[PDB]
C-alpha cells in the first residue's frame, strides 16, 4: 500500500497500452512514408494526435507519485521520463505565440528565395542550387554573391523571431527549475544517485572544453595544409598568414570540408579504392547487398535477421506511381517488428549504408526486452556511434579483398593510404571545432552572458578565434548568422554531433584489441571475431536501464569520453602533415582581413 | 487480423497467486491505493483485462499461439480409456499360448 509498490501497478497499464498505441502510430507513419497519397496523410495525422493525447494524458496522471519516496532505479528511471512537464507549463498565449514563432522559423528556412542582381526574375531555393553553387562553383565571385545573399536576404528575416525564441524558451525552462534553456540541453548527460558513476550537468561544459583542448594541435596542421592548397586555386585572395574566407570552404556554412577534395588531394594519380565496377561485374542487385551486410553482422556473433525484415522491408524503389521519401533509415514499429526503407542503387556508397543501417536495426533488436520508456540508447550519443563503427570497418581494403569486390592480390601501398585518411580527416575533423564552437556560442547566448546587442560581433570574433575562418564582408547587428542553419532555425540540438565523434573512435579502439590487431588502426576488421560481438553485446541491451557512464566503461574501460583514440587513428596523416609543413606558417593570426585594404 | 483482433483477454492484475488448476472469471476493479473506488475507473483502480492487440505484421513471440494441456488422472478406477493394441491373429491346430 505505500507509495512505491502503486508506482509498478501504474506502470504496468502504462507499458501496455502505450506499446498499442505506439505501434498504430509507427504504422500509421510508415504506410504514409511508404505510399504518398492524400489520405494516407489524414490515416496518419489521426494516429499521432491520438498517440500524443494519451501522453500527454498519462504524463499529467503521473504526478501523484512523489520522486523522492521511490527506492527502486529503474521504477525512478521511468517516472522521472514520465513526470517532466516540458512545454506547456507556460500559459495559452505564450504557447500559441511560441509555436507560431517556430512554424515561422522553419517555413522562413524552408522556402527562402534568392536571386540575380541582373536577372531579378531567376530566384533559386537553398537545396535545389545553392547549395550547389556553393559545392561545385570555382569562381570567387558567384561563391561570394551566393553566401552573401543567403545570410543578407533570408538571414535578416529570422533574427526579429529569434529574438522572441530565446526569451520564450528561456521563461518555459526556468518554469522546471533549470536557470537556463542550456542547462535543459544538457540535463540528458546527467546521472544521480549512484554512488560512483554521478555527472553533473555542468561538468558536460569542462569535459568539452578539455577534449578540445587536444585535437588543436592536428586541426592547426590540417588548417595549414588546407591553406597552403587553397593559395593556388584562388591566387591573390588568401594570405600566407591568415585565415580562410568563410565562403571557400565547400559549403554554405563551413560544417564540411569535404567538397575541398578535389583540389587539395596528396597523390592525384592514384585512385581511390572504389569497387562499383566489379558490383555491376558480378549483376549484383538490391538485395545481395543486404545478404551480405547480415551476414558480416552475424559473422561476429550477433543474431540473424527477424524474419519478418525480408518481405516487409522496402530495399527497392517502386517502380510505376508509388511515390516515396525514401531517406534511408531504420523503424522500430515494436512488437517485433523492425523494418527498413531506402533506394537501394549498386553503388558503394549504398552497399556502405546498408552496414550503416543494420547496425541501428541490430541495436534495436537488442535491448528489446526492456520497458518501453527505457528502449532507446544510453544517451543521444550512442546510436550512430554504434551506427558508424560498422561502416567503419567495413569498407576497408582487408575485409573487401574477402567478399570478393577486389583482385586477389591488390598489393596496398601508402600513397593511397595517406589519401584515403586524408578523405577521412577532413569530415571528421573539420567540423569538431565548427560543432563545438557553436554550442558553445548557444550556450552562452542562453545563459545571458552575451546580451542581444553583441551577438555577431562574438559570433565572427569567436569564429575568427576557435574555427580559424573570416568573414569576407562586415555584419553588423542586423543579421543573424548562426540562425541560417538547419540546427539553429528548427530547434534541434548540436552537441551530440561533437560526442558521437569521440565515442565512435573509442569502440573502434576497444574493440580492436578484443579481436588482437596488429597494424594501424585504420585497418581494423572486427569480422570473424566472437570477443568483439560479445563485449559489444554487454553494452547493446542495456537500454536507458543503466547511466550511461557505466555503458561505456562495459566497453571501453574508463567513464569519460577520451581523444586519445582519434589521435591514434590518424597519427600517420599527422605525422605526414607535420612534414609537409617545413615552411609554411602553422597557425594563423585574427587580424588580417579580406577587405581591410 | 489485419486491424487488431481484440477477443483475447488475458489477465494482469489479481489479489493473490492463483492456485494450482484454479479458475477467476471476476471482473471487480482492482484497488491500488488506499481509497475505494466502489466499482468505477480512474485514479489507482483499473480494469483488470488486457486484450492481445494480434495482427499479422507482428514478429514471432508476439504471434498467437494455441495450446492443449493434456492431463492424466489415475485415482482408482480399475478399467478405463486405454491406448490402443494391435490386435493379434487367431491361429488353429497348433500348440499355442494365447
Ligand atoms: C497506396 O495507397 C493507395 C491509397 O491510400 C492505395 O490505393 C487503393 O487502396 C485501396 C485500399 O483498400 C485499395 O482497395 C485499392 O485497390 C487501391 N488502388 C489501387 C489502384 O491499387 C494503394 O493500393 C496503396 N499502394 C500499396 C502498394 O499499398
Ligand atoms: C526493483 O528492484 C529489484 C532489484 O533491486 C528488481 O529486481 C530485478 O528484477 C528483474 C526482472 O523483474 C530480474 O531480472 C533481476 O534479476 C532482478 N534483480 C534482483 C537484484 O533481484 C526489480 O525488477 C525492480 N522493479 C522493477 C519494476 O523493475
Ligand atoms: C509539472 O506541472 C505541474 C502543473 O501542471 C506542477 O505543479 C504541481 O502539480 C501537481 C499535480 O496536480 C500538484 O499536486 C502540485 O500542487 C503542483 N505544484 C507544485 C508541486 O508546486 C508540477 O510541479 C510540475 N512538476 C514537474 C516535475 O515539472
Ligand atoms: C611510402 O613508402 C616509401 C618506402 O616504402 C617511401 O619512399 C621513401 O621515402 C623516404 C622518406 O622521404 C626516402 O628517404 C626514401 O628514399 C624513399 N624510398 C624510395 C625507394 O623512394 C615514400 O616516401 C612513402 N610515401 C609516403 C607518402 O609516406
Ligand atoms: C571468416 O572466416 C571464414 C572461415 O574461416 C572465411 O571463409 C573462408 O575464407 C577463405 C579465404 O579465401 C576461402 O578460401 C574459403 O572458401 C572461405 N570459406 C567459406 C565457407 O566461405 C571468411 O572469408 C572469413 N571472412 C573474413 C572477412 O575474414
Ligand atoms: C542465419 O540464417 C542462415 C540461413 O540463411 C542459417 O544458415 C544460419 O545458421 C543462421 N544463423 C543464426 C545464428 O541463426
Amino acid at each position: 500500500s505505500t507509495i512505491e509498490e502503486q508506482a509498478k501497478t501504474f506502470l504496468d497499464k502504462f507499458n501496455h497500452e502505450a506499446e498499442d498505441l505506439f505501434y498504430q502510430s509507427s504504422l500509421a507513419s510508415w504506410n504514409y512514408n511508404t505510399n504518398i497519397t492524400e489520405e494516407n496523410v489524414q490515416n496518419m495525422n489521426n494516429a499521432g494526435d491520438k498517440w500524443s493525447a494519451f501522453l500527454k494524458e498519462q504524463s499529467t496522471l503521473a504526478q501523484m507519485y512523489p520522486l523522492q519516496e521511490i527506492q527502486n532505479l529503474t521504477v525512478k528511471l521511468q517516472l522521472q521520463a514520465l513526470q517532466q512537464n516540458g512545454s506547456s507549463v507556460l500559459s495559452e498565449d505564450k504557447s500559441k505565440r511560441l509555436n507560431t514563432i517556430l512554424n515561422t522559423m522553419s517555413t522562413i528556412y524552408s522556402t527562402g528565395k534568392v536571386c540575380n542582381p541582373d536577372n531579378p526574375q531567376e530566384c533559386l531555393l537553398l537545396e535545389p542550387g545553392l547549395n550547389e553553387i556553393m559545392a561545385n562553383s570555382l569562381d570567387y565571385n558567384e561563391r561570394l554573391w551566393a553566401w552573401e545573399s543567403w545570410r543578407s536576404e533570408v538571414g535578416k528575416q529570422l533574427r526579429p523571431l529569434y529574438e522572441e525564441y530565446v526569451v520564450l524558451k528561456n521563461e518555459m525552462a526556468r518554469a522546471n527549475h533549470y536557470e537556463d534553456y542550456g542547462d535543459y540541453w544538457r540535463g540528458d548527460y546527467e546521472v544521480n544517485g549512484v554512488d560512483g558513476y554521478d555527472y553533473s550537468r555542468g561538468q558536460l561544459i569542462e569535459d568539452v572544453e578539455h577534449t578540445f583542448e587536444e585535437i588543436k594541435p592536428l586541426y592547426e596542421h590540417l588548417h595549414a595544409y588546407v591553406r597552403a592548397k587553397l593559395m593556388n586555386a584562388y591566387p591573390s585572395y588568401i594570405s600566407p598568414i591568415g585565415c580562410l574566407p568563410a565562403h571557400l570552404l565547400g559549403d554554405m556554412w563551413g560544417r564540411f570540408w569535404t567538397n575541398l577534395y578535389s583540389l587539395t588531394v596528396p597523390f592525384g594519380q592514384k585512385p581511390n579504392i572504389d569497387v562499383t565496377d566489379a558490383m555491376v561485374d558480378q549483376a549484383w542487385d538490391a538485395q545481395r547487398i543486404f545478404k551480405e551486410a547480415e551476414k558480416f553482422f552475424v559473422s561476429v556473433g550477433l543474431p540473424n535477421m527477424t524474419q519478418g525484415f525480408w518481405e516487409n522491408s522496402m530495399l527497392t524503389d517502386p517502380g510505376n506511381v508509388q511515390k516515396a521519401v525514401c531517406h534511408p533509415t531504420a523503424w522500430d514499429l515494436g512488437k517485433g517488428d523492425f523494418r527498413i526503407l531506402m533506394c537501394t542503387k549498386v553503388t558503394m556508397d549504398d552497399f556502405l549504408t546498408a552496414h550503416h543501417e543494420m547496425g541501428h536495426i541490430q541495436y534495436d533488436m537488442a535491448y528489446a526486452a526492456q520497458p518501453f520508456l527505457l528502449r532507446n540508447g544510453a544517451n543521444e550519443g550512442f546510436h550512430e556511434a554504434v551506427g558508424e563503427i560498422m561502416s567503419l570497418s567495413a569498407a576497408t581494403p582487408k575485409h573487401l579483398k574477402s567478399i570478393g569486390l577486389l583482385s586477389p592480390d591488390f598489393q596496398e601501398d601508402n600513397e593511397t593510404e595517406i589519401n584515403f585518411l586524408l578523405k577521412q580527416a577532413l569530415t571528421i575533423v573539420g567540423t569538431l571545432p565548427f560543432t563545438y564552437m557553436l554550442e558553445k556560442w548557444r550556450w552562452m547566448v542562453f545563459k545571458g552572458e552575451i546580451p542581444k546587442d553583441q551577438w555577431m560581433k562574438k559570433w565572427w570574433e569567436m569564429k575568427r578565434e576557435i574555427v580559424g575562418v573570416v568573414e569576407p564582408v562586415p555584419h553588423d547587428e542586423t543579421y543573424c548568422d548562426p540562425a541560417s542553419l538547419f540546427h539553429v532555425s528548427n530547434d534541434y540540438s548540436f552537441i551530440r554531433y561533437y560526442t558521437r565523434t569521440l565515442y565512435q573512435f573509442q569502440f573502434q579502439e576497444a574493440l580492436c584489441q578484443a579481436a588482437k590487431h596488429e597494424g594501424p588502426l585504420h585497418k581494423c576488421d572486427i569480422s570473424n571475431s566472437t570477443e568483439a560481438g560479445q563485449k559489444l553485446f554487454n553494452m547493446l541491451r542495456l537500454g536507458k536501464s543503466e547511466p550511461w557512464t557505466l555503458a561505456l566503461e562495459n566497453v571501453v574501460g574508463a567513464k569519460n569520453m577520451n581523444v586519445r583514440p582519434l589521435l591514434n587513428y590518424f597519427e600517420p596523416l599527422f605525422t605526414w602533415l607535420k612534414d609537409q609543413n617545413k615552411n609554411s606558417f602553422v597557425g594563423w593570426s585574427t587580424d588580417w582581413s579580406p577587405y581591410a585594404d | 487480423k489485419v486491424g487488431g483482433n481484440y477477443n483475447y483477454r488475458y489477465r494482469l492484475f489479481r489479489k493473490s497467486n492463483l492456485k494450482p488448476f484454479e479458475r477467476d472469471i471476476s471482473t471487480e476493479i482492482y484497488q491500488a491505493g488506499n481509497k475505494p473506488c466502489n466499482g468505477v475507473a480512474g485514479v489507482n483502480c483499473y480494469f483488470p483485462l488486457q486484450s492481445y492487440g494480434f495482427r499479422p505484421t507482428y514478429g514471432v513471440g508476439h504471434q498467437p499461439y494455441r495450446v492443449v494441456v493434456l492431463s492424466f488422472e489415475l485415482l482408482h478406477a480399475p478399467a478405463t480409456v486405454c491406448g490402443p493394441k494391435k490386435s493379434t491373429n487367431l491361429v488353429k491346430n497348433k500348440c499355442v499360448n494365447f
